[PDB]
């Protein structure tokens, strides 16, 4: 899964199959990371209108 | 795929079906890849 974002903390109550999250844009909104088996929350990266 | 949902529900009725609503979370997918048509249910018998 390819994307760009910070990456922070989550407190999402993810249940034990859940994998990721999904927003109504079907992108990718929250990841469990392999090899840690924790959740982490995507935020799309600061932008705006000069 | 050989998918399997679950929830287990604790009750205190006698006889129907619960009425109410509770999703059922997955616990296993088995990679079978065979043809199922037909199934049935293993019981247990009580002998004194
Ligand atoms: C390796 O990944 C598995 C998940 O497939 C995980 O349970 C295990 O803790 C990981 N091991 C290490 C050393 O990160």
């Amino acid at each position: 899964l390819t994307g760009t974002g910070v990456l922070t903390e989550s407190n999402k109550k993810f249940l034990p199959f859940q994998q990721f999250g999904r927003d109504i844009a079907d992108t990718t909104d929250a990841v469990r990371d392999p090899q840690t088996l924790e959740i982490l929350d995507i935020t799309p990266c600061s932008f705006g209108g000069v | 795929y050989f998918k399997i949902y679950s929830k287990h529900t604790p009750i205190n009725l006698v006889r129907d079906l619960p009425q109410g609503f509770s999703a059922l979370e997955p616990l296993v997918d088995l990679p079978i890849g065979i043809n199922i048509t037909r199934f049935q249910t293993l019981l247990a018998l009580h002998r004194s």
